[PDB]
């Protein structure tokens, strides 16, 4: 279909991948750092979900260099994909209004 | 690192009575506590996970409760096969750590 | 009226529904989990509001699997609706500028 | 000038007003509630700023019904204004590209 | 290339600058305030990154007047740049759809 | 301001034995603790940073552990050159502060 939809869908699929990879990689980077809490996979997936959406409750977060980098990748992927859905909707609404007018 | 205190070190109960093991963490760890049973010359065996979740194959007699810093492992009506050492283990913060242990004596 | 406005309005009404349902369902999922704080309805409605907007102060949050899922639904509904209002405004501004030019 | 710019500017000015009013009103609603921390004006202005941007560190937040309502007004005003600037930029970029093409 | 891309790219480069400057300036403003935690550069860079994205875990935040101001600058720069990328994408998608139609 | 408590003030170990210095913070400071060695008439020397990170040029014998409020500096098999005063220092919150010190005696 139209490019924007292809870009929006693609940057959902990619986001889901980043959530799983970002969840597996955060546990890998954080174990070994005394005091770290992002160390088991289930809560790490929850952590990534609340990071990508930018809600960030503060119940869990990375304390190591690599865990933080992973965090930045998760943030950008989520923000980027949401900005791509908004842009795709605007295109659909704009192109659609050109008709109603 | 989180210190898990198990006191008393030895517990004596009469056959069939209700017994309770205590585990105290040096800081709040939610419900990230797990219990193991180790009989003489045996390897540890998972009894209860996440403070109160049951494992399959484990007698219904065993139960756990608590959250935060205080945790309890309970046995409704103890019997001879329950004679063993009991250990708690936390997974809230790295590194995982074990309590020192409580011996069940009948 | 124009599609975008119909979509924006609709994804306000839907959001208000998710806030109430998401508030009722979080209490249902969280009671029974030792240590949980999202257990009375008034503060749960406040929790959902700060989740949907993505502010997330950290004063309240779900600790159970289902409460978290509900949380993800509340997040997406809020983010989605805000992205639909922004897209509707852009359409109104764009279509409106075509005139001024 | 063009509508969108008039709407974007207007929903900056309005935001600054909400930040000051939202800061004065939160102190009014929160004093009297045992345990409340949003009770002096300087930090309340900082609180509103981090709420409107949706960053929400969790260092300060309302615990009363009215303080929370004020919080919701501050959130919507900030989110709304940012969505109006993004929409205004898209209109400027779109209308501007129609030329380059 | 097209304006929007020039504006999006520019408000990436500018953001990276604000992250480094905002990280250096927060340490400068916060040292001297008893209780402050935003006092070493590495974690301050992490702090700025989580501020600009609006995730705000609450693990670190400014307590002084100037550190907070810096925080507001970091917030606006991040939010502004993300709103400029979304607007640039919409322009690319819109202009691109005019073709497919 | 964070108070760093170093106790005991003096430690006596036999040559080659394993010794451990303790540092307790008045509040949680993650792993933002650093250790220094100061020999008689010498200036302080960085031994371990961030609770457990090694510095180049420092004997492998030296190690550190801990997080939160409790920290330990360990020396596997002490020798004569280790006779000195030991200080911890935190950088979690302003202002930086030093523990009172422990003297190593053989
Ligand atoms: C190696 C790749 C790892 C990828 C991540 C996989 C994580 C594990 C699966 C997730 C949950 C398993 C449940 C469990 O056994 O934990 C529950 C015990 O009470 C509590 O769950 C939790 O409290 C975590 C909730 C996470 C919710 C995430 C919602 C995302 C839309
Ligand atoms: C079953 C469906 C449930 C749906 C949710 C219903 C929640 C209950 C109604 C809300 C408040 C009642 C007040 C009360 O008795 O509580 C106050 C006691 O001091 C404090 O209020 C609070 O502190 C909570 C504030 C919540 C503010 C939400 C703002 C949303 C725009
Ligand atoms: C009645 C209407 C009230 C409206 C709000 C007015 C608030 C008071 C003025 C603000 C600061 C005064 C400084 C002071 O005496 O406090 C400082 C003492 O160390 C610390 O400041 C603080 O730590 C608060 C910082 C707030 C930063 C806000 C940045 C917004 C872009
Ligand atoms: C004067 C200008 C200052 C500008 C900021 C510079 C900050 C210092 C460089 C950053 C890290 C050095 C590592 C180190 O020695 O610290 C590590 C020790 O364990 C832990 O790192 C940390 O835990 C901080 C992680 C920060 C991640 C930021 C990710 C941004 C995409
Ligand atoms: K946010
Ligand atoms: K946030
Ligand atoms: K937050
Ligand atoms: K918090
Ligand atoms: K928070």
């Amino acid at each position: 279909s139209a490019l924007h939809w292809r870009a929006a869908g693609a940057a959902t699929v990619l986001l889901v991948i980043v959530l799983l990879a970002g969840s597996y990689l955060a546990v890998l980077a954080e174990r070994g750092a005394p005091g770290a809490q992002l160390i088991t996979y289930p809560r790490a997936l929850w952590w990534a979900c609340e990071t990508a959406t930018t809600v960030x409750y503060g119940d869990l977060y990375p304390v190591t260099l690599w865990g933080r980098l992973v965090a930045v990748v998760v943030m950008v992927a989520g923000i980027t994909s949401f900005g791509l859905v908004t842009a795709a909707l605007a295109t659909w609404f704009v192109g659609r209004e050109q008709e109603r007018r | 690192d989180i210190l898990l205190t198990q006191s008393p070190a030895i517990l004596s109960v009469s056959p069939g009575e209700r017994v309770s093991f205590s585990c105290r963490a040096s800081q709040s760890i939610g419900t990230d506590i797990h219990w193991y049973q180790q009989r003489t010359n045996g390897s540890p065996r998972l009894l209860i996970k996440y403070a109160s979740e049951s494992i399959s194959g484990i007698p219904s007699r065993f139960s756990g409760s608590g959250s935060g810093t205080d945790f309890t492992l309970s046995i409704n009506s103890v019997e001879s096969e329950d004679i063993a050492n009991y250990y708690c283990q936390q997974s809230n913060r790295w590194p995982f750590t074990f309590g020192s242990g409580t011996k069940l004596e009948i």
